[PDB]
């Protein structure tokens, strides 16, 4: 038995041990990681963009469950199927048992005057925008539109399989400018028009556009208009407007909303600045191979037009292809930190392992959040975290190589044991509060209600600290063996003339900049540094604090980036969809909060929080009860009291769903009885029902509805819910709001809080089978973005406290903690405020970056705070000097690290690649000048000397 | 003035699967299956039911098949004063069509008039198209077969 003394003696006398036992644990994680856990699955990137647990996200989880539910023999349903079945059973035994006695040519518009359907969203379209800046209606540009489709999506090879058609000789024309033109004049297509015929329609739309604007035009009058030989009758409109339903079509679908304007272009022909083409092939998967093949790698233009904008129902389908694609720049940012850490460490076997210790602190995260955590769920951008880990995995190799330098000139008679021991007294400590402060600052993103913002800041909390326990463990038995026998196993001719020369050039060049230049620029000028590094945080504080500010989410969560914005599918989202009148229609201008109220199902969710596949269960109250008399007469007073109050829309027309027991009582009182099939039923049965007749005749009335009238109950319907064998389970009753629909934080809190307070009020009067009814509406987004303010100040305020209290460990003195977290407040404040100059909004990844900001900034000052109190000289400008030279190397290649990997992700496609490479630019440069200017300048003004500020053990 | 369908006629003049006919089939529904639940029972009393199953599953079938089946029981009264819609397949769990079939996914319905007077067939079709199924074909002289759209 000879085992080492200490730890130090460990990685001094058996450093082949420890790489053993690092080697063999990384290949077991890796190994396990790769076999026993599903896979990632990156087939829709908002997976996980939703809250759970909170009050809004639990109803909305418990409606949607009683959604997936309601149906023929399902938990819930809308008719009494039983009773259904048992009264058709009976007909068929009174009648039918004895009455059932025994036992490819392209479109011709002159042959085929119309289109297949009208234009819709289920169709494949692409934008056009003029190439010269022209207005596209010329009949150059016409043909344009037309060559482009029949040259790019009908010439595919899978075209004829996807194609609309009335027989099988032909498809379907595509809707488009010059298709409109060929049947307003006769010709057979597009390609045949002349500009008497594009003169004509505009002359056509000048003339009709008035009707439009006025809402007079519509869709109808064509059908019967197409039926009769003679005239039309249908409309007050002009007679020509109408000739087949083209100006309405041309006007609400193939043009911008501003071609022709109610101040109409009388003076000049009118800017068409956009048009629209749709293709008779439905959207979704199918388009793929159109896409891929004639379109992703085109220049988008013919010189007469450009397409700006496609939508093919495939974002989401090329978004996995093309996150696993942009990979690549990861990999080329890898290479430059190896570049750099090479020519810093003089190695290149320090750095090809610390390298090897980066990528398997990922690797054995990966193991430990899929296997030992068990996180069902893995976000798209937990793959983010590999540019993060390649940035700022350098940065305590760069320190524990230069505290390893410094101790080997410091004792040069040292044994191996001694080196390492006083390395990593020097070194360690420094080294993990810089790890640990960035690593609590992911953690402190698991407060989030939000599933994916939970899962990130566990991934890549764990992969930093990880990479800190490499750093301590790994790379120390790497610099003994390098030591040990690397310093003997050193185009061959040059490197004494060039390299090495080189070398020693950068070297002395790099060094007489961090002991001479930067001291002397530091010092001379600390008053213009004080003076610019505080206006620079009050411009700072008065853009996120002030005006602007940061603003919530602006777009619904369908529409989110998940691309650069100049893609042709982002642009179709962001910038084309708001120009169409067929597409601001669907926004829901118009529309009004729907008031939702649901009795008989408990509002919780039973599933996994972390896993977004995971809903629960649908919980039926068995403490409910709507068939009491009780019940009855107090379900009734409830509607007629929402129904006069401020936020209820009266409309003149009744809705006979919205409060079915009104519906029922009048059903009922028309009940005039003369025979005893209806006995119960009867007309003359006062309304608070005895029990039994009202779970009768109930099923009654739903049944006579079904029977009498062309009208259908869905599961979005108000009214009863029974279950499978026919008894009432639950209850929905639906109001329209005064309030309308918007994307707008403080309107739709106002609507929330105003309509919950009088429902969760009134409830409280309620008899004890209605006490525990509750509320729901169309407020996902909401929920949303209530969620995005809340857990970025909680995880931000969390991120602060672990910075500052660190600080204060990390230097025992109050006086250097205090300039450091003004320093760090400067820096997060210019950080924050130049986002929002540059545009962004409080998503969800950029939430994460606001707390990750934080835990960033504390490296660079902690380091220079514990050179200032490690200095031999009595004087501040010494302390600042020593400080200065001592770190500014390695804090310097920390630094240009994390700038590199960010840099590098610039060339990206996938949005989150070049946001977070945005912000790790951004926040080095702020940062480093931060700590080396300002922090600096504060400590040769007056930083502590002596026992001042000190804080006692 | 209507003109009754030829023998093997149907009217959109291409396959059943086609986007201007019924469209793609989807797959197989059994009582297991999760769309089960978006199938309805039909209990319109204009309609004759012949179920060999004495399952009820011919009164199975998607809201727009019930939608445009309610639409042709209205129209055969109306044509013929005395005479019903009669239905012989709605949704099939017999397995009884082919590999491949809308009746698995009750799209689809077999159908004669009560009378089972098969000189009527013909013209039964054309008020098929009428009422507005998606596609329509005079399949055999035991019945006309109809489908629709997948909602
Ligand atoms: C554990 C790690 C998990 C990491 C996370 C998951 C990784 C998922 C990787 C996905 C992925 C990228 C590989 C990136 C490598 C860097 C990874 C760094 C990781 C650091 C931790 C795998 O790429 C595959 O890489 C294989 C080699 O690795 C290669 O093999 C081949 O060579 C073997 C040897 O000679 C040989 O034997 C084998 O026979 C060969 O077939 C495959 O053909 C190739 O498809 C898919 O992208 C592929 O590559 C490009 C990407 O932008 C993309 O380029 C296109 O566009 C460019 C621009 O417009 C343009 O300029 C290019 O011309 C154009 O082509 C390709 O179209 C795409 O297909
Ligand atoms: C889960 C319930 C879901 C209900 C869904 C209803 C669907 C619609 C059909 C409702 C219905 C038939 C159903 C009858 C059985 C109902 C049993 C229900 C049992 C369970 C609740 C109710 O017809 C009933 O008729 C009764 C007799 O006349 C009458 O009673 C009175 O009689 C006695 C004093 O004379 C006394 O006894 C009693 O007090 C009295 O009031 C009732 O008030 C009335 O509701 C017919 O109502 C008509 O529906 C039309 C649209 O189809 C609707 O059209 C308009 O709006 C459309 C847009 O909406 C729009 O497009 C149209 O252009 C537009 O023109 C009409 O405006 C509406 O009138
Ligand atoms: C690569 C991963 C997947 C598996 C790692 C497991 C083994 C291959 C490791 C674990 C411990 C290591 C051993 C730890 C200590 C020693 C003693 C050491 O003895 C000496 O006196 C040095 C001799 C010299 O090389 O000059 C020689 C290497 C050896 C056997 C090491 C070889 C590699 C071992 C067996
Ligand atoms: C377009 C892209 C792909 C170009 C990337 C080029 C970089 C990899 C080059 C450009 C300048 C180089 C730097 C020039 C000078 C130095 C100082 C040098 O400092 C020392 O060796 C330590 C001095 C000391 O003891 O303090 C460390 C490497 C570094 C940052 C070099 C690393 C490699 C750099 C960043
Ligand atoms: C970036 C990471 C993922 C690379 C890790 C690759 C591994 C397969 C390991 C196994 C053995 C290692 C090698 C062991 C010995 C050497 C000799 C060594 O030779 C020198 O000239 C050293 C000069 C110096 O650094 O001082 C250079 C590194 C290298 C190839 C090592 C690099 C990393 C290797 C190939
Ligand atoms: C090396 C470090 C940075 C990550 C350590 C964990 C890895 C072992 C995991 C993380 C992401 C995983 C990848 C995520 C996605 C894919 C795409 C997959 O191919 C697909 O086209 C199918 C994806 C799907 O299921 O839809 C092949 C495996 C691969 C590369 C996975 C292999 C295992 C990976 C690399
Ligand atoms: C995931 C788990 C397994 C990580 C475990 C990490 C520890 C094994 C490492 C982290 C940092 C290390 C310490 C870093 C610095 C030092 C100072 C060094 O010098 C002294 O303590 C001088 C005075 C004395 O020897 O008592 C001795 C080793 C020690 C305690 C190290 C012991 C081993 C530690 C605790
Ligand atoms: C421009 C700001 C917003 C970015 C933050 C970094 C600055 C603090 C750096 C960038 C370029 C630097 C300047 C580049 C060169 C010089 C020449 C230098 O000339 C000398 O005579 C002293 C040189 C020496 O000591 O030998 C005086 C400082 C100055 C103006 C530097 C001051 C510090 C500057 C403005
Ligand atoms: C962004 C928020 C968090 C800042 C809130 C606190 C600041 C307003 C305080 C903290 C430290 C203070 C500074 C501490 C040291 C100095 C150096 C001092 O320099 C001199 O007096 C130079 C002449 C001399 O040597 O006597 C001038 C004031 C100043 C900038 C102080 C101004 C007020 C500061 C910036
Ligand atoms: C404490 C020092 C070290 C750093 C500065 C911290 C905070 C003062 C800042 C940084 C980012 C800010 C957040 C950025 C974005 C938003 C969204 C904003 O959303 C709104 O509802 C605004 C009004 C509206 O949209 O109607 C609410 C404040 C909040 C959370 C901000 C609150 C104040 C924060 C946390
Ligand atoms: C020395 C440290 C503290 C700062 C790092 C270097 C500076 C040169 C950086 C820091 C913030 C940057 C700014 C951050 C944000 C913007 C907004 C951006 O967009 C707009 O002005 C238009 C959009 C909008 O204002 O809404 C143009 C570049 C600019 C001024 C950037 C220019 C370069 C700046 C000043
Ligand atoms: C915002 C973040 C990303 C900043 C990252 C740190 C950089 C500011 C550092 C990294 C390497 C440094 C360079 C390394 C070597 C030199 C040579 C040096 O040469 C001399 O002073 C000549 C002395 C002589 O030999 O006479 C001048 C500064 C410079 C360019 C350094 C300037 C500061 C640099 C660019
Ligand atoms: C950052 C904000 C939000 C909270 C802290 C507010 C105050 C408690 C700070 C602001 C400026 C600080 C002062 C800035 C400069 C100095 C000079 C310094 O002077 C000495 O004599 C140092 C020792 C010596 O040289 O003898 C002693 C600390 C003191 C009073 C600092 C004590 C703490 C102060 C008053
Ligand atoms: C107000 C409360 C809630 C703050 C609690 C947390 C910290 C901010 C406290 C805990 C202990 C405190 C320290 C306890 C003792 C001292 C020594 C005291 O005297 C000296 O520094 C001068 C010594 C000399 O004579 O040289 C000045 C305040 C200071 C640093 C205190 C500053 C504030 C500290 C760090
Ligand atoms: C400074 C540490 C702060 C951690 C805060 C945090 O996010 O904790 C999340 C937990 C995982 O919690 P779960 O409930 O998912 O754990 C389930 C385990 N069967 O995971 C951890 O606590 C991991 C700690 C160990 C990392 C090496
Ligand atoms: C265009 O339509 C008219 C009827 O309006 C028809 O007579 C004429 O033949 C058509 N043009 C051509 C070239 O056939
Ligand atoms: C696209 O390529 C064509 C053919 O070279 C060219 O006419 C057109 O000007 C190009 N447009 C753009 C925007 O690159
Ligand atoms: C209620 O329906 C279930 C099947 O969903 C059945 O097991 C139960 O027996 C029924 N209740 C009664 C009282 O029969
Ligand atoms: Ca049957
Ligand atoms: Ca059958
Ligand atoms: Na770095
Ligand atoms: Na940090």
């Amino acid at each position: 038995f000879k085992f080492p003394r200490s730890y130090a003696a460990l990685l001094a006398d058996w450093p082949v041990v420890v790489l053993g036992m690092c080697t063999l644990l990384i290949v077991v994680c890796a190994l396990v990681g790769v076999l026993v856990p599903e896979l990632p699955d990156f087939s829709d990137p908002l997976l996980g963009f939703e809250p759970r647990g909170t009050t809004i996200g639990q109803r909305l989880v418990t409606w949607n469950n009683m959604m997936r539910n309601t149906g023929y023999k399902a938990t819930l349903a809308n008719y009494p199927y039983k009773y259904a079945e048992e009264q058709a059973r009976s007909h068929r035994d009174d009648r039918w048992s004895d009455d059932h006695h025994e036992r490819e040519v392209d479109w011709n518009f002159q042959k085929d005057s119309f289109f297949c359907d009208v234009p819709s969203d289920g169709y494949s379209r692409v934008v056009f925008a003029s190439a010269g800046g022209e207005t596209l209606w010329n009949l150059p540009a016409i043909k344009s539109m037309c060559d482009v489709d029949n040259s790019r999506i009908r010439s595919h090879p899978q075209f004829s399989d996807l194609c609309q058609r009335t027989t099988a000789v032909s498809c379907c024309p595509s809707w488009t400018l010059g298709n409109y033109i060929a049947i307003l004049n006769n010709r057979s297509s597009c390609q045949k028009i002349v500009e008497r015929d594009v003169s004509h329609t505009l002359k056509l739309l000048r003339t009709c556009a008035k009707h439009y604007q006025n809402g007079t035009l519509g869709p109808d009058c064509w059908d019967k208009a197409a039926r009769r030989k003679d005239q039309l009758k249908c409309t007050n409109v002009p007679r020509k407007c109408t000739k087949y339903n083209a100006v309405y079509q041309i006007l609400h679908y193939l043009v911008d909303k501003d071609f022709m304007t109610p101040k109409t272009a009388d003076y000049a022909v009118p800017a068409l600045k956009y048009s629209m083409l749709f293709s008779p092939t439905e959207k979704g998967e199918s388009m793929m191979n159109i896409y891929l093949d004639n379109f992703e790698n085109w220049n988008s233009s013919d010189g007469i037009t450009t397409v700006t904008g496609i939508e093919f129902g495939i974002k989401h389908s090329l978004f996995q292809d093309y996150l696993l694609m942009d990979t690549v720049y990861p990999a080329i940012a890898i290479a430059i930190v190896l570049l750099i850490m090479c020519v810093y460490t003089k190695s290149m076997f320090i750095t090809l392992m610390t390298m090897f210790a980066i990528i398997s602190s990922l690797i054995v995260s990966y193991f430990l959040y899929r296997v030992v955590f068990n996180f069902e769920f893995f976000p798209f951008m937990n793959l983010t975290a590999l540019i993060i880990l390649v940035g700022i995995g350098a940065d305590d190799a760069f320190v524990l190589c230069d505290v390893w330098n410094y101790t080997k000139f410091d004792k040069p008679r040292a044994e191996t044991s001694e080196a390492v021991s006083v390395t990593l007294q020097h070194a360690a400590l420094s080294m993990f509060v810089t790890s640990f402060t960035t690593a609590a600052a992911f953690y402190a993103n698991y407060v989030s209600n939000i599933t994916a913002i939970r899962c990130f800041g566990v991934y890549a909390g764990t992969a930093i600290l990880v990479n800190y326990v490499l750093m301590v463990t790994w790379l120390p038995a790497v610099i003994v063996l390098h030591e040990r026998y690397l310093l003997n196993i050193f185009c061959w001719a040059v490197l004494c003339q060039k390299c090495r020369r080189v070398l020693f050039a950068v070297s002395e060049a790099s060094r007489i900049f961090f002991e001479k230049v930067l001291p002397c620029i530091v010092i001379k000028f600390r008053y213009l540094w004080l003076i610019w590094f505080l206006a620079l945080t009050v411009g700072g504080a008065y853009i996120v604090c002030v005006n602007p500010k940061m603003k919530l989410p602006s777009l619904e969560l369908s529409e989110f980036q998940v691309f650069r914005s100049s893609h042709p599918f982002e642009r179709y989202d962001a910038e084309f969809k708001k120009l169409f009148m067929f597409e601001r229609v669907h926004h829901g201008e118009e529309l009004h909060m729907p008031i939702t109220v649901i009795w008989g199902v408990s509002p919780e969710d039973s599933g996994d929080p972390l896993n977004p596949k995971s809903k629960g269960e649908l919980t039926l109250d068995s403490t409910f009860n709507i068939a009491s008399p009780a019940s009855q007469a107090w379900i009734l007073h409830f509607c007629q009291k929402l129904r006069n109050q401020t936020f209820f829309h009266q409309t003149e027309q009744q809705d006979f769903t919205s409060c079915f027991i009104e519906t029922f009582k009048q059903w009922m009182e028309n009940q005039d009885c003369d025979e005893p099939a209806l006995y119960p039923c009867c007309s003359h049965c006062s309304f608070p029902y005895k029990q039994e007749v009202f779970e009768l005749c109930i099923k009654k009335a739903i049944m006579e509805l079904d029977r009498s009238t062309g009208y259908h109950l869905n599961n979005k319907t108000p009214g009863p819910r029974f279950d499978i064998n026919d008894t009432i389970r639950a209850v929905v009753l639906e109001f329209q709001s005064t309030f309308l629909f918007t994307l707008a934080y403080e309107k739709m809190q106002q609507f929330y809080k105003e309509v919950d307070s009088w429902i969760s009020h009134e409830l409280s009067s309620a008899p004890e089978g209605l006490s525990r009814g509750w509320f729901v509406s169309n407020l996902e987004f909401y929920d949303l973005q209530d969620s995005l303010s809340d857990g970025t100040l909680i995880a931000m305020g969390l991120s602060v406290a672990v910075a500052f209290s660190v600080m204060l460990l990390t230097t025992w003195n109050i006086i250097i903690s205090l300039y450091a977290i003004v320093s760090i407040a400067g820096t997060i404040f210019v950080t924050v405020g130049s986002l929002v100059l540059l545009g962004w909004e409080l998503n969800v990844l950029e939430s994460v970056t606001i707390s990750v900001a934080v835990g960033l900034s504390v490296d660079f000052a902690v380091h220079y705070g514990v050179a200032y109190r490690l200095a031999p000289d009595p004087d501040r400008e010494g302390k600042v000097i020593f400080s200065l030279s001592r770190m500014g190397s390695a804090i310097a290649m920390a630094a240009l690290t994390t700038f590199v990997a960010g840099a590098m992700m610039m060339p990206s496609t996938v949005l989150a690649y070049t946001q977070l490479g945005t912000f790790m630019m951004l926040v080095m440069c702020v940062s480093w000048a931060f700590a080396t200017f300002f922090f600096q300048c504060l400590c040769r003004c007056l930083g502590p000397q002596g026992t001042c500020g000190q804080i006692p053990f | 003035k209507l003109t009754p369908l030829a023998y093997k006629q149907f009217i959109p003049n291409v396959a059943e699967k086609t986007l201007g006919a019924s469209g793609r089939y989807e797959g197989k529904i059994t009582r297991n299956s999760e769309r089960f639940k978006e199938l309805t029972p039909n209990y319109n009393p204009d309609i004759i039911f012949k179920d060999e199953e004495n399952t009820g599953a011919d009164r199975l079938m998607t809201q727009r098949c019930k939608d445009k089946l309610n639409a042709l029981a209205i129209s055969v009264m109306n044509q013929w004063p005395g005479v019903k819609l009669r239905v012989t397949e709605g949704w099939d769990e017999d397995g009884h069509h082919s590999e491949e079939s809308l009746h698995y996914e009750g799209r689809a319905v077999d159908i004669t008039t009560s009378d089972r007077d098969r000189s009527k067939y013909g013209m039964l079709a054309r008020l098929a198209v009428e009422a507005g199924f998606d596609w329509v074909y005079y399949e055999s002289k035991a019945h006309i077969h109809c489908s629709v759209k997948a909602e």
